[PDB]
């Protein structure tokens, strides 16, 4: 949807939800590459969902 | 009489002292003595341009020979070749115009300084008195320029940075429209949106004029809201825009050594290897022991050659000696490192502002996202925690692959540079950011991320636990100085937690990352620390990763090549001399050695006045005095810093030698 | 008020110090020497078993290594091994060093045997099942009672002359081991090994006259008798050391004399198979199996696979190799056990300041610096005398490497070219010369300089004028500091002060490793063509070409360094260990604190809210003491650890003055 597009695209605007310091690791992991954001990006968004 | 003295060493103690190097604290100036400063040293910084320029004379036009090639000018040439004002030309006819076009905007600079330096110093006085007709603006509410300062920024001057944001916009709009004016009649250079030649930056000059001024408008109507550093936008927005300004150093560096690799930049420093440099202190025109002048011939002590009479600079190529890159690698390390250091001191005085604010309680009185976020005790713990898992995991992992392929190069343990990580390339997908990508490459990336995470551990330290730390706050302890160097060999010690010292760390730490770019930008093969070398299996790289260059040589036998041009030069030598002289002298003052240097001090200040009745008469009185552990600290860390950054510009000055012909496997 | 002082003691249980002098006897000492001597014969016998070539069965034997390498020449000097370039003879002198090391390791085992059961304290005969009285027995029966007359030494001031008369035995031991089993009949001609075992008899007359007039008139110096586990092996500590100094010069001088020359001088004359060095490289699609060379042939036709390049003793000089090592290695053990002597007597200096008995001793050794204005006075004229000499020294080097780089329009004709030794000091160098000068000014400056700490030890071991004036008192030994107070009380201890005097020493010792390199310390540029630095032979009038300058040194000899896997890799590994001690001597150990404990957070976060259960470790800081101890030794190793690679890679020292360029 708008949130997985998000992810893929902006990984750290999609994960806004978790905490202060989570949405730097995300963005630094998306700063290394662009992979290892997007995987954080979906990580935590299908853990609060399965 | 035991207290005389205690009122000396009772004078560098560092509790709250004026500390010389803080004259110009921000927290005793004002908005308009910043401006002031600013202003003059705009003018100083005008007058060393024209100096610099000054320096690039090579004939003189009224007539004489020039001057010898150096640093301060070979950095900013290919920019004045680009700019038409130097020329890359093998006459003196078209070379007496570049010396008159120089000398003509020297003496330009010379008068603009002037004028820039007496309107700083009029700021800095409170003194905005126009001599001509014997009004005074005021710097509260004062229009602009006149009707443009009405049409515009309809009077009412702005009274807070965030509201002077926009107005400087439109200030650096008007910068930008005048360079482009200035471009267009002066220089030629019409502006053509041809991003190939120097008329693009014309016209983008006029691009970014428009867009500047338009932002600007809008900054000025609707002015936006960091809030907080309204207030102590002396050191507060200071910091915040230091360390922009140093992202931004470290931005332009790489757009620096990406664009004057290019073949629209081939002009001006491409070009530089088909010209001859005579620098100051290069080996000169050595002769023998009994030289008796007598001009014309030389008689007795026949120099080296005929030519280049008595004690001339000798000759180096711009092909062998990389001058090109060698340029290059001069300003874009320059600016990297300038970038790295405003980083560093901004994260540094942002956290001298917010320790004042956490000692008042403004701390927990800010609203800005900004510290709203760290004001948790636990999300600092957090965040420091995960820079540090993966500084941790990136050093760890790019050392263990380094020391791996040092390893197959030597083949200790019987290895082979066979099960090296040569295959280890970045993906093609990130290929297209190298030429030849290879392991070196994906080893300066790791390397890059793992000094800067190393850094980043203690910036954060700074930003976080500015005033108290968890273990601090576990402890009953909390940190109130900034400045402070310990609490004592309490819990086993309390060395270096304040954030000056954090800076320093930070410092120290960056230094690797830092001089790793070094290492890079001359093509010192990083990937491994003995490379090139004729041991088992280091020149063997060349064919078993098939490199299309051939590198210096490893991390450690670089300090073997390359530096067979330092010593070959007076000049370099004694460079390397100093700057290891300056560098190791800072042990003195890191190392846990403080109260030894001052209980000898005593003793030297006793034998002296002893010495001076013993032998000599009268008085003794002066006493030798020791720099605190935050003098101590403050001093090593400029010894330090200072000497290994006086060598590293011997590796990039020295020249490049990084040929593109990759030796054959030693089979 | 005794317990006041068992109450004011830093913990004195730490892993460096199970073995400390104040938790053992006159007995486990006894012991623990003799296992430590046994372990020694156990490594003897090893490095004999390394200096076999051919095996005696018939085999190649061990590749030359540094440690056997060191004692070839004295093996070679006792007729155990031999410079012969023949295999029959090679069988002989394998069969010799292997007999050799299993004679050691027979006597290891006994010594060893004899340490474990002094160090128990239980002396009982394993077969007649009598004992033996620690305090009061006959040495070895008949012997024992025609001297020390049934009686034994209750002190150690009444030990020494049984010691002196020990020695003595050991000397005429050494002396029938030699005639017997070596041949060299004892005769005073001092060109031979004969002389050794002459004077080894010599020796064991004086030392055993010399004992029995100790055993009758024992020595009176009182002090070191009472606490004599500290005192006592302090003094006999830093006396080693100098005796320890004395013999490396000892060596130096003696190993190129023409009498030396059969026993090092032909080591120049034999190829060398060092560990580690250059083997025969192979390609990369190399297959060996039977026919050797089917594809991808290795560098050279012969030394088939890897083998180990062989390694010329001519231009790598490895007799002046040899020597310097042996000598550096007894003059650099000499100067850390003075250093290491005088800290142990400043911590039972500072013992005996604490309890109150500094005042009660009589010897002139306590009461000649006991006045804390004759110890101003003293260590005063010390930083006077290393200002002045150091001052002086340095002007030197730095104005002869001005002249050299021809910097301020300088030239090599206005240096100190001319400032050689007076000629009545001419006679101890060769070639005297700018070089010999600088040397002995530079010793004199780094001995002064490590002397101005070894000075503070020994008088500022409890306080100072300084800390008089202050309201302060030492009372650690092994303190950091006092904190942030004054501006700063870091590093005054006697511990501190030691790793202060090492450090300074290293700079006066890197002298003594650039001199019997002949790597002209008189400047720091030499045989660089920048300006002048190759133009010293000729000006200078010099008989060698030395190496290089002082910076210079590292370009220079480091072609062979890292020419060699081996030398490359303990190379990086001495930088490594140098630099990392910077990680605790900075004033650092806080900001390590703070980021251990964010460690540990970090970890049991990681740990409990992704993993599971508690992560109750916690990362450990090293004290600041800890901190400063590590960091010089880590500090010491990573500077000695490649003056190793300055010493063990060639001489390179050619006696052809380099004429000038003109
Ligand atoms: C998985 C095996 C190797 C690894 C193999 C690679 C490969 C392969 C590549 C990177 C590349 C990158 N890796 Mg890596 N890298 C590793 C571990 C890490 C770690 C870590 C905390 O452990 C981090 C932060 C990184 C970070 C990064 C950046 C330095 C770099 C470029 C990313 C980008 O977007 O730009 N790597 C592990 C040890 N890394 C990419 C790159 O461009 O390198 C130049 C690339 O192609
Ligand atoms: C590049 C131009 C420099 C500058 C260079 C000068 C110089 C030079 C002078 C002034 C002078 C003055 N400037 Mg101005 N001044 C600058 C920016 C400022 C700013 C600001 C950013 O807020 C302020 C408030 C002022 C205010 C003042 C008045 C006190 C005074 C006369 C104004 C005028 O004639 O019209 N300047 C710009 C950045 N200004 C004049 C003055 O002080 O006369 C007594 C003077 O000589
Ligand atoms: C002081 C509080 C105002 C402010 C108003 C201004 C104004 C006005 C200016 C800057 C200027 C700068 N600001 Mg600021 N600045 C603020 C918030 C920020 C923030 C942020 C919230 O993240 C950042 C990254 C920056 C960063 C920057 C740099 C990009 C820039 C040049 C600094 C220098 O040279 O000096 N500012 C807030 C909104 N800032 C200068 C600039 O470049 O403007 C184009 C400038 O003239
Ligand atoms: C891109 C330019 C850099 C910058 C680079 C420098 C440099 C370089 C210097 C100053 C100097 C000064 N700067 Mg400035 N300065 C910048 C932005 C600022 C800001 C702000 C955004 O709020 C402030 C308050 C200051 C304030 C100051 C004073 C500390 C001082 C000028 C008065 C003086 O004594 O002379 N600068 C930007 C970030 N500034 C001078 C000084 O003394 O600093 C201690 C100096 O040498
Ligand atoms: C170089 C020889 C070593 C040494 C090697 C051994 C060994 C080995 C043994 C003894 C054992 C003994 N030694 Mg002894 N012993 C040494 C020095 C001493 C000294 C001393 C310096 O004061 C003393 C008091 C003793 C005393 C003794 C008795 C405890 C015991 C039997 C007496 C003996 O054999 O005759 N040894 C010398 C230094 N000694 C023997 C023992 O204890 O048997 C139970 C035993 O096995
Ligand atoms: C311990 C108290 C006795 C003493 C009795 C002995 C005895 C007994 C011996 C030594 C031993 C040594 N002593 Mg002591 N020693 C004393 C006083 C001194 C003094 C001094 C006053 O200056 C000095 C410099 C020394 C120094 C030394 C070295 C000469 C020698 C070798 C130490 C070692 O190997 O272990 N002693 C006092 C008199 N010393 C050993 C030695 O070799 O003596 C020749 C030894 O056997
Ligand atoms: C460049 C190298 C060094 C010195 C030169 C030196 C000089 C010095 N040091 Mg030092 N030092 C280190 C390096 C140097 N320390 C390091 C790397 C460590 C960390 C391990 C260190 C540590 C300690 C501790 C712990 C203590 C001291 C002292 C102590 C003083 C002793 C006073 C004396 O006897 O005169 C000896 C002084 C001299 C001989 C100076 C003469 C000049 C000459 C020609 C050298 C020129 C100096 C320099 C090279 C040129 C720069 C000049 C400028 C114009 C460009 C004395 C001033 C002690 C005291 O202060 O009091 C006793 C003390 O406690 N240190
Ligand atoms: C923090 C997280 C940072 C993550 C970002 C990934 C880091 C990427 C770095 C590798 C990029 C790279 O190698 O560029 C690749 C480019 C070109 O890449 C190759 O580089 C070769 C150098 O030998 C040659 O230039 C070749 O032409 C080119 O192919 O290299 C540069 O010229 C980069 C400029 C210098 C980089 C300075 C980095 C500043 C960092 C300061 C940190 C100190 C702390
Ligand atoms: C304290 C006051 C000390 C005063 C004593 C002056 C010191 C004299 C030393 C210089 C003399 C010298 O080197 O001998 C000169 C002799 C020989 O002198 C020349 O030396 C040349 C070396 O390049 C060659 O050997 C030549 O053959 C010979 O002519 O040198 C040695 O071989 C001496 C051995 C090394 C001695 C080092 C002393 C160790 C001290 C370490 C303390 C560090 C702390
Ligand atoms: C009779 C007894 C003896 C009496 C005389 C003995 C004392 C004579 C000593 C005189 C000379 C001292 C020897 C040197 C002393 C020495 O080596 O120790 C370093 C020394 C600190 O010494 P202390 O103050 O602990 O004690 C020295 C005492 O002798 C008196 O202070 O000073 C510094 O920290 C230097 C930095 C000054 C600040 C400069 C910072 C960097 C500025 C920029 C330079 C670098 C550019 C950047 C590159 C990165
Ligand atoms: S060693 Fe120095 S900096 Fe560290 S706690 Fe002690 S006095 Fe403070
Ligand atoms: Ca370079
Ligand atoms: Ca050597």
């Amino acid at each position: 949807i708008r949130r997985l597009i998000l992810a893929f695209i902006l990984p750290p605007a999609a994960v806004m939800n978790k905490e202060a310091g989570t949405i730097m690791l995300t963005g630094i992991l998306t700063l290394w590459g662009w992979i290892p954001g997007v995987v954080a990006a979906l990580i935590m968004i299908s853990k609060e969902q399965s | 009489d035991a207290a005389k003295m205690r009122r000396f060493l009772f004078q560098r103690t560092e509790t709250r002292s004026t500390k010389w190097y803080q004259i110009f604290d921000t927290e005793k100036l004002d908005d308009e003595q910043v401006v002031g400063g600013h202003l003059a040293l705009l003018g100083v910084l005008g007058f060393i341009m024209g100096i610099y320029y000054i320096s690039g004379i090579q004939v003189f036009p009224w007539g004489a020979p020039g001057f010898h090639d150096n640093w301060f000018y070979l950095t900013i040439k290919p920019r004045m070749v680009s700019l038409g004002i130097d020329t890359y030309s093998t006459k003196t006819a078209d070379l007496e115009a570049a010396g008159a076009r120089l000398l003509g905007w020297a003496a330009f600079h010379f008068l603009v300084g002037s004028v820039l330096i007496f309107g700083g110093w009029r700021h800095w006085t409170h003194n905005l008195t126009n001599p001509f007709t014997g009004r005074c603006g005021n710097f509260r509410d004062f229009r602009f320029l006149g009707k443009f300062g009405d049409v515009v920024f309809n009077g009412t001057s702005a009274k807070s940075y965030k509201e002077a944001l926009g107005p400087h916009a439109v200030y650096m709009s008007l910068l930008f429209l005048g360079w482009g004016i200035v471009m267009w009649a002066i220089l030629g250079f019409a502006p053509i949106p041809d991003f190939q030649t120097i008329n693009s930056e014309t016209f983008m000059s006029f691009v970014f004029a428009v867009i500047f001024f338009a932002l600007g408008i809008y900054w000025w109507n609707n002015p936006p809201n960091a809030a907080i550093h309204l207030n102590d936008d002396m050191k507060a927005a200071f910091s915040v825009h230091l360390t922009a300004i140093g992202y931004i150093n470290i931005a332009l560096g790489c757009i620096a050594f990406v664009a004057f690799q290019q073949p629209s930049f081939a002009p001006y420093y491409k070009e530089l290897d088909k010209l001859v440099f005579y620098l100051y202190g290069e080996p000169f025109n050595r002769v023998s022991f009994n030289f008796v002048e007598q001009g014309g011939k030389v008689i007795s002590g026949a120099k080296e050659f005929a030519d280049f009479p008595a004690y001339a600079i000798l000759p180096k190529s711009g092909e062998a000696f990389g001058m090109a890159r060698v340029v290059t690698n001069l300003i874009v390390f320059n600016h990297i490192i300038c970038g790295v250091l405003y980083v560093f001191a901004g994260v540094y005085h942002g956290g001298q502002y917010l320790l004042k604010i956490q000692l008042n309680g403004m701390y927990n009185q800010i609203k800005s996202i900004w510290i709203t976020k760290g004001r948790d005790q636990e999300v600092q713990v957090k965040i420091l925690g995960t820079v540090m898992a993966l500084c941790f995991a990136t050093m760890l992992s790019v050392y263990a692959v380094i020391v791996w392929n040092t390893i197959c190069e030597l083949n200790i343990f019987g290895t082979n540079i066979t099960m090296s990580f040569y295959w280890l390339k970045p993906l093609p997908i990130f290929q297209w950011m190298f030429a030849d990508p290879s392991i070196n490459d994906w080893v300066m990336a790791h390397v890059i991320t793992a000094g800067s995470l190393f850094s980043l551990i203690a910036l954060v330290r700074i930003a976080f636990f500015a005033h108290t730390s968890p273990l601090w706050d576990d402890l009953g302890l909390k940190k109130n100085s900034y400045s402070f160097p310990c609490l004592g060999p309490v819990y086993g010690g309390t060395c270096g937690v304040s954030i000056q010292d954090q800076l320093w760390f930070a410092m120290l730490w960056g230094i690797k990352g830092l001089s790793a770019v070094c290492w890079y930008i001359d093509g010192a093969w990083i990937a491994s620390m003995m490379y090139g070398v004729p041991a088992a299996d280091a020149k063997a790289w060349d064919s078993i990763a098939h490199l299309h260059h051939h590198y210096t040589s490893g991390i450690f036998y670089y300090f073997w090549t390359e530096t067979v041009t330092i010593f070959s030069s007076s000049h370099l030598s004694t460079i390397l001399m100093i700057g290891h002289l300056v560098w190791f002298i800072s042990f003195a003052v890191w190392f846990e050695d403080r109260g030894s240097r001052l209980e000898g001090a005593d003793i030297q200040t006793r034998t002296i006045r002893w010495l001076g009745k013993k032998f000599l008469n009268r008085d003794v009185n002066f006493r030798f005095p020791v720099l605190t552990i935050s003098d101590s600290k403050l001093a090593g860390t400029f010894l330090y810093f200072g000497g290994t950054f006086m060598l590293v510009f011997l590796f990039l000055a020295n020249g490049f030698y990084q040929t593109n012909s990759p030796l054959p496997p030693p089979v």
